[PDB]
């Protein structure tokens, strides 16, 4: 996690020294296990656009 | 705030504005959930009765994006003393919960040692409110943001007059005019990490406003994470 984060959008955790990614509420993890998809409108941390 | 810029459309969703009974600012805060909002204890003695209002922008017209919402419950922490400012942090349960759209959003909150390792030790976070733009001066009518850099811990315990715990944190420029100040208390401090802000702060005090010297006092947030949760739950 040391190194940009793993490549994780937000959490990074070094469990078995290996990187594991996970997300805020409100936020799916990605099939590549290191992005976080909004589950809908208006997720946690994102200036507004409408 | 004290210089900084005015916060566009749609850049500070998760300012919420604590108004008293004249409908008067007097504090901010955070929106945490559709029915959460984090602030300071310490705005809690500073007025009878309030209710919060999220959307706004400009205190004078009315954009029509606003919303007021009661609060069914005041979660204050019960360790805050105004003898030493610490543990400044409440949390409010709203009657109704709040609607996300253009201007009103909530900030994330952070794991604890993620946000110790990758978010605190960024250079700068961003403070936001409505607070007067100069220490003398008067309550801002438009929403203003401040990008202000992480402090050295033993950088400002120096300078503090204070003791500053391990609760606080200190945030902003030694010199340069540009500061959070009366006003803008209770309200958040985020911290931007891959284009997602993460609430790492809550706007609590400091000596004057954007003095030589001196830095803004905010409570460390990641310091009650658990206290945060619990006090979401309940
Ligand atoms: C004079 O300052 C004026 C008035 C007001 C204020 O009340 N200050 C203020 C509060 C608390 C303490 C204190 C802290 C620890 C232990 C004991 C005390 S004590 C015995 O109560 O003095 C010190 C202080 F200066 N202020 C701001 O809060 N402004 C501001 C707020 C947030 C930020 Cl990020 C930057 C600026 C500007
Ligand atoms: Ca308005
Ligand atoms: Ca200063």
């Amino acid at each position: 996690c040391s190194l940009d984060n793993g490549d994780c959008d937000q959490f990074c955790h070094e469990e078995q020294n290996s990187v594991v990614c996970s997300c805020a509420r409100g936020y799916t993890l990605a099939d590549n296990g290191k992005a976080c998809i909004p589950t809908g409108p208006y997720p946690c941390g994102k200036q507004t656009l409408e | 705030i004290v210089g900084g810029q005015e916060c566009k459309d749609g850049e500070c969703p998760w300012q919420a504005l604590l108004i008293n009974e004249e409908n008067e600012g007097f504090c901010g805060g955070t929106i945490l959930s559709e029915f959460y909002i984090l602030t300071a204890a310490h705005c809690l003695y500073q007025a009878k009765r309030f209710k919060v209002r999220v959307g706004d922008r400009n205190t004078e017209q009315e954009e029509g994006g606003e919303a007021v919402h009661e609060v069914e419950v005041v979660i204050k922490h019960n360790r805050f003393t105004k003898e030493t400012y610490d543990f400044d942090i409440a949390v409010l349960r709203l009657k109704t919960p709040i609607t996300f759209r253009m201007n009103v959003a909530p900030a994330c909150l952070p794991e604890r040692d993620w946000a110790e390792s990758t978010l605190m030790t960024q250079k700068t976070g961003i403070v936001s409110g409505f607070g007067r733009t100069h220490e003398k001066g008067r309550q801002s009518t438009r929403l203003k943001m401040l990008e202000v850099p992480y402090v050295d811990r033993n950088s400002c315990k120096l300078s503090s007059s204070f003791i500053i715990t391990q609760n606080m944190f200190c945030a902003g420029y030694d010199t340069k005019q540009e500061d959070a100040c009366q006003g803008d208390s209770g309200g958040p401090h985020v911290t931007r990490f891959k284009d997602t802000y993460f609430v790492t702060g809550i706007v609590s005090w400091g000596e004057g406003c954007a003095r030589k010297g001196k830095y803004g006092i905010y409570t460390k947030v990641t310091a009650f994470l658990k206290w945060i949760d619990r006090s979401m739950k309940t």
